[PDB]
């Protein structure tokens, strides 16, 4: 689709995804943190360990990823790899294991 | 007889040995039947050879009864 | 090898007079031995299900080797504890056992 | 990474007498498949799963599922575990027959 | 080479993004057609509740950026491309026991 590239050429100019979208310097970001689980898989109580299946439920807003989809041919919603814009570092604290982040992207 | 086999690359038309006057084409759909087709085998035969509940085997004794499907015989 | 001493063992029981009461003990000792001899033949054998190896057809002949030991053994403790007051000796039985058998068995003494 | 009204999930379609039909069903080379062991499959269904209940929009209104209906070969166990088990009862049961 | 100049004119030239949907309009769907193909089936580890299976996924779906008169160019019937460089559907097993 031609129009959701020019969007995509568009807001991602002078984007940065290290820098958090604070408008004016002092705001915060709110994250509103869900949880989906889709399988207890094991508790072994050997080594006191949960492992679970669970797709988290993430959702912020960045000023910065704003259009009028009157300019775009009505695009209100677009699919974009998580690599390209700024996500807070939601991680599981209390692992077991090394793994804080999530498997899937 | 001459048969067509698979057992050249390409496939080629030769002469059978003694004891083999049957041209046959075994054709079984495997993994790729679905991009690719059916499987191809061509070749002479003295007995007729077997057939199985997923194969679909012709068997002549003339000469070039056995071309892949997309020739003539 | 384990094997081939269980089934000795298992022969072996029938030299053993009922007068002492160890027959049983004898063959139900080889029985638990042959047990926790599977017991290492499940972790050190596969465990799959395509056929019947040759030490599992072996391990089944032990098996049931040791068990007809067993139970002829029973039937044979049996036959030494019964009583005339309740069981009278047929006649194949001194007939067999008693005028024929005895005669050709030369290893016997 | 896509909604159900940006991609639409399907079963592969495939023809034998000029129609087409879509492969309901695990894909199994009859030759070059080695049977497993301890596992005989019966049934390998494939559906296209639609769950109403959730909005077109969203990840959970699509499922393409691949069903796998095996058999379990019972003769390592009934080799080692039922046969010696059944006849080392049964020699319980005939325990009865032993003089006191 | 005839594929060095068009899998140019697809990619470099045409401005190709992979991560865009194959749509003209953003109200379009891309049907990805997907089988299955089971290899072998390795284990059904029933202490772990897991099955372990090594399957051949096969997408099918249309790109019509991915277009080109075979004339224009010589007669390329066909081409192939790593699938870092052209949009591909991330369909995944989403009832693993691994973290794959
Ligand atoms: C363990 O498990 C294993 C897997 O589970 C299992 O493997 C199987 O073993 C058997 C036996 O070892 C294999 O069967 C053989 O397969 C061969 C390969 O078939 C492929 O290739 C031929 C073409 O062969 C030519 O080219 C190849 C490759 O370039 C060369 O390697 C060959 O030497 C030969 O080259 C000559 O010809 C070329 C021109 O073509 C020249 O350029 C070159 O200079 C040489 O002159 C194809 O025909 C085959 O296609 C057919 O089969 C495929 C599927 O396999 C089909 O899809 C296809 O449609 C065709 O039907 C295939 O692509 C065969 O060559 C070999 O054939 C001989 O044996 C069979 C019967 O066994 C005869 O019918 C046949 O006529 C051949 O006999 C000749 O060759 C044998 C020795 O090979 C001689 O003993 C015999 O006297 C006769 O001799 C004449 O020709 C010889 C040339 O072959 C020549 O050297 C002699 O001097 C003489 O003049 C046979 O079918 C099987 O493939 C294995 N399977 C797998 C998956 O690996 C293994 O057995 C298991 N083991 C145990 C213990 O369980
Ligand atoms: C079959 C073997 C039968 C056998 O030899 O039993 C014999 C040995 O009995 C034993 O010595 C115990 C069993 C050992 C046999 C060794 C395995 C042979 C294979 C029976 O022993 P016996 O007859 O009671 O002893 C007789 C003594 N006499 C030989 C001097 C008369
Ligand atoms: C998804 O569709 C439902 C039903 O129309 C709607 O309530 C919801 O707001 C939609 N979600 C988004 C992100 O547009
Ligand atoms: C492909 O190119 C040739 C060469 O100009 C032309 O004749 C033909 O019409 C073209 N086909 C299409 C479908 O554009």
């Amino acid at each position: 689709s031609v129009m959701e590239d020019t969007l995509l050429s568009v807001l991602f100019e002078t984007y940065n995804p290290k820098v958090r979208p604070a408008q004016t310097v002092g705001d915060k970001v709110t994250v509103r943190v869900g949880l989906t689980l889709t399988n207890l898989l094991i508790l072994n109580e050997k080594i006191e360990e949960m492992t679970t299946n669970v797709f988290l439920n993430l959702a912020w807003t960045d000023y910065r990823l704003q259009w009028d989809p009157a300019a775009y041919e009505g695009i209100k919603d677009l699919r974009i790899p998580s690599s390209d814009v700024w996500q807070p570092d939601i991680v599981l604290m209390n692992n077991n294991d090394g793994s804080f982040e999530i498997t899937l992207h | 007889i001459v048969c067509h086999t698979t057992a050249t690359s390409p496939i080629s038309a030769v002469t059978c040995p003694p004891g083999e006057n049957l041209c046959y084409r075994k054709m079984w759909c495997d993994a790729f039947c679905s991009s690719r087709g059916k499987v191809v085998e061509l070749g002479c035969a003295a007995t007729c050879p077997s057939k199985k509940p997923y194969e679909e085997v012709t068997c002549c004794s003339t000469d070039k009864c056995n071309p892949h499907p997309k020739q003539r015989p | 090898i384990p094997c081939l001493l269980f089934s000795f063992l298992t022969g072996l029981v029938f030299y053993l007079p009922t007068d002492s009461g160890e027959k049983m003990t004898l063959s139900i000792s080889v029985l638990l031995s042959l047990t926790v001899f599977l017991l290492v033949i499940v972790e050190l054998i596969p465990s799959t299900s395509s056929a019947v190896p040759l030490i599992g057809k072996y391990m089944l002949f032990t098996m049931i080797f040791v068990i007809s030991s067993i139970i002829i053994t029973v039937v044979v403790i049996n036959t030494h504890h019964r009583s005339p007051s309740t069981h009278t000796m047929p006649q194949w039985v001194r007939k067999i056992f008693i005028d024929t058998i005895p005669n050709v068995m030369f290893f016997s003494t | 990474n896509y909604d159900a009204n940006e991609i639409t999930m399907d079963l592969m379609t495939d023809t034998i007498d000029g129609k087409d039909y879509p492969i309901e069903w695990i894909i199994i080379d009859p030759e070059a498949f080695t049977e497993n062991g301890e596992w005989e499959i019966i049934h390998k269904p494939a559906k296209k799963n639609i769950y109403p209940d959730k909005f077109p929009n969203g990840t959970n209104y699509q499922d393409v599922t691949f069903y796998l209906i095996i058999r379990r070969k019972p003769l390592f166990y009934v080799i080692n575990f039922i046969t010696p088990c059944v006849l080392i009862s049964f020699l319980a049961s005939l325990a009865f027959y032993l003089p006191a | 080479n005839e594929e060095e100049r068009l899998i140019n004119d697809l990619l470099i030239v045409n401005k190709y993004n992979k991560h865009v949907r194959p749509v003209k309009h953003n109200n379009e769907v891309v049907n990805i057609a997907l089988s299955l193909t089971l290899s072998n089936l390795i284990s059904l580890k029933e202490t772990d509740e897991t099955l372990t299976s090594n399957v051949w996924m096969d997408h099918a779906w249309y790109d019509h950026r991915l277009t080109w008169n075979a004339s224009e160019y010589s007669d390329i019937s066909i081409l192939r491309l790593p699938p870092e460089l052209v949009w591909i559907p991330d369909i995944v097993l989403q009832n693993n026991n691994d973290g794959q």
